[PDB]
């Protein structure tokens, strides 16, 4: 597919929060597409990249590589103060299935919402 | 039997039922308090975006109210009615 | 768990100081909230932690904090929205409610 | 906070499969926990590890890494036990300041919790077919 | 003493099942005993050996299970993996006979203990 | 899992007695648990010892037992002699979960048979 | 024993404040546990820390260490100011009496609220 | 303040117990004060020394230092008189920096005195119990 | 002889006493003002929480009231009756 308004609605805590996001090309020379937030600032927009990996000749092995980025405002024209940004890196061999593939995604999306992640997370409680 | 739905992230939130219990939707893990599991044990829908009191026990003590509570994320901002 | 607060406000006055109190019988705390009564409707919380004021309300109550007791202040009554208020904590597992006024 | 087993409801494409998941301690060498299928030969199951890290000389800004494993088995013609064919690799690392509050790292949690049911993903991920 | 046919049961992950050993006399070659099942195959047997010395003593009990699948192009089963296990008491001159019965109950009563029934059970170290 | 105080009850000669056991946690070095009994001074307590590994697995679980006596030239009391003990069991990353519950069960119940608690009492090899 | 909320009352100048703590898990490297308090915060939590460490074939001593930290807070997202940090390191000698090292422990707590001491720390007069 | 004789009441697992320590000056070597036990040979009481420390060209912080020990000594068979067996140190080592006031202070002193009676250290320490 | 019992830490502090004295209940350093040792010389106990005193001369000028203060910590912040 290409690239739309994604839109995340019951996002956050107390499950209120919702995000818009808008397109904004796509880099030609790492084949890495770009999204963002609709504030008019260049540095303090919130990020998200997708990409993939054909095989090459060094690698023969698909990569598929996510990655999201949220600055921080500190007001003292507002600053940046805090990054904390997290990736996502999927590894694929040439035959892999759908039903394969789909299965890892899903099941890493239910797991990190389980109890366990989110008080590791939250409260970085090592489990 | 008792039930409500809602419009927020059904999932990933507490249902408060007090005039007693709480469940988390997804791994579902109960909560008593006050009396023994008494008249009001509970169970949660994920997929309906609902939860069910069977409500055994028919006798007099559950006359007049019971509220349905929205609780969010295990520890604060909480009990949005 | 139990807590306790001061009934019968019966306060016919606008510029009022009440400040109905909630006394918490364990010295944990920390976690207070605090409802409203509608007349013949469902109930709407007012602040959520001690004193941060949930939205939704005028900027006129606050949850006070003191040494091993709680109050909600009023700054000067409207006439109106004043039949019932509850107290209650969420520190512990076993929750409670606060009865009166 | 403690291990228990972790169940995973509404899973695969057709959203009717269940996954059941046993803790398996935590290695002292690293400071890694792991999960494990219900019942499998201790050479197939699903692994699923995770681990947070304080800072150090190095690195100043906290770290969570959690990877999984889905090896698949086919049964070889005329073989005695199945043997390991395929893997499917899932990286997740995140990076949080000393300052961060949970706010921040809760929000990066859930919206990365739901991006991966957004359409644009899904379909990058099933046929990979890029933007 | 003297090798006699010994019926432990009530045994097993569901402990309904039970097995018989049949002795099969001691070599004088190092004073090993022998203790075996006389259902199957010789091949696929499970063993027992209790090799009592002279000296401080050592008291040493090897339990072994073989498993067998039917290979596909030779008809007669063969050994696919082997199960060990390995018991190696140690004791003193002085040692009395309480304190020597101490280390056997304990060893007795703490297999059938949580801790270990899950540390042999599933392979999960203790943290 | 998670090393908690077990209380392993009625054993020994009479079986009248009983022990507690209190964790004493892992050491980085090697990856080796450790529980041991609080009664008494450090040097003269019970202590044992489970060891988990990774890969073929080795479950290793040692138990030991000191006895003390009151020299006359010396207050303190001092070891006298130490009763070994050592399970090693072994296994292949194949083996199932019932298969390895049965090395388990039958050693925890072999060793209640008059046969080894003969031949681990009075050091008596069998004939 | 194992970790639970651990709270103190009556703590402080004045002898008022109250201080509540929350389990966050032990690391099994260094054999390490875990304290902190209720704040959402990773870097402006109180942190209590208690370990032990078994005799090695280079210490042959048993130590306890216990290591407390406070931080500070200053709004200018908050940030942290200064550091307050202390540490307590018990050694015992493998035939350490349970009477001596309990009596080591309370009358280190009892001289800690000496005068002398109350005078050392909180104006840092020296003696 | 000034150096006297400093009593501790109900002292030991039961309660019971007393302890009577007398100055013994300062070191003018290094600037460390101590303590004694009233009545014992010079080799067998229970030193318990203090001592702060200004900052100098390096360790800019503020520190504290205690060390205290407790030598039991058993009387050999048939021996002229005791000999020291056994020893059993503790070191408690403060740091605060130069800003920190009286109420950070105070609040790290009284929260190690109140620790030590908590049923986790008690235990951890009585026994040697890790969590 | 006038007692009294508190509910905060009562080791660490000062027991007032004025209509005088003052004592810190461990280590028990007494400390005398106004007049002489007079009537109003006192005692603490740690372990019951209380102080006491006997009020020998029981002459006259004692009549109407004692107040029981509290002190905290020496130096400052104290007088919390």
């Amino acid at each position: 597919a290409k690239l739309e308004t994604v839109t995340l609605g019951n996002i956050g805590k107390d499950g209120k929060q919702t995000l818009v996001l808008n397109p904004r090309g796509v880099n030609p020379t790492n084949g890495v597409a770009s999204l963002s937030q609709a504030g008019a600032v260049p540095a303090l927009e919130k990020r998200v990249t997708v990409s993939v990996s054909q095989p090459s000749r060094n690698r023969k092995n698909y990569k598929v590589q996510v990655k999201i980025q949220n600055p921080t405002a500190c007001t003292a024209d507002p600053s940046v103060t805090r990054q904390a940004y997290a990736d996502v890196t999927f590894s694929f061999t040439q035959y892999s299935t759908d039903e394969e593939r789909a299965f890892v995604r899903t099941e890493l999306a239910a797991l990190l919402a389980s109890p366990l992640l989110i008080d590791a997370i939250d409260q970085l409680n090592p489990a | 039997i008792s039930c409500k739905s809602s419009g927020y992230a059904f999932s990933s939130s507490w249902m408060n039922w007090v005039k007693i219990g709480r469940i988390y939707p997804e791994n579902g893990e109960t909560n008593y308090n006050g009396k023994f599991k008494g008249k009001a044990t509970l169970t949660a829908d994920k997929s309906s975006r609902s939860a069910y009191m069977q409500l055994n026990s028919l006798t007099s003590e559950d006359s007049a109210v019971y509220f349905c509570a929205r609780s969010g994320y295990y520890f604060s901002s909480n009990y949005d009615f | 768990i139990q807590m306790t607060q001061s009934p019968s406000s019966l306060s016919a006055s606008l510029g009022e100081r009440v400040s109905l109190t909630c006394r918490a019988s364990q010295d944990i705390g920390s976690s207070l909230n605090w409802l409203q009564q509608k007349p013949d409707g469902t109930i709407k919380r007012l602040i959520y932690a001690t004193s941060n004021l949930d939205s939704g309300v005028p900027k006129r109550f606050s949850g006070s904090r003191s040494g091993s007791d709680y109050s909600l202040t009023i700054s000067s009554l409207e006439t109106e929205d004043f039949v019932d208020y509850y107290c209650l904590q969420y520190a512990t597992s076993p929750y409670t409610f606060g009865g009166g006024t």
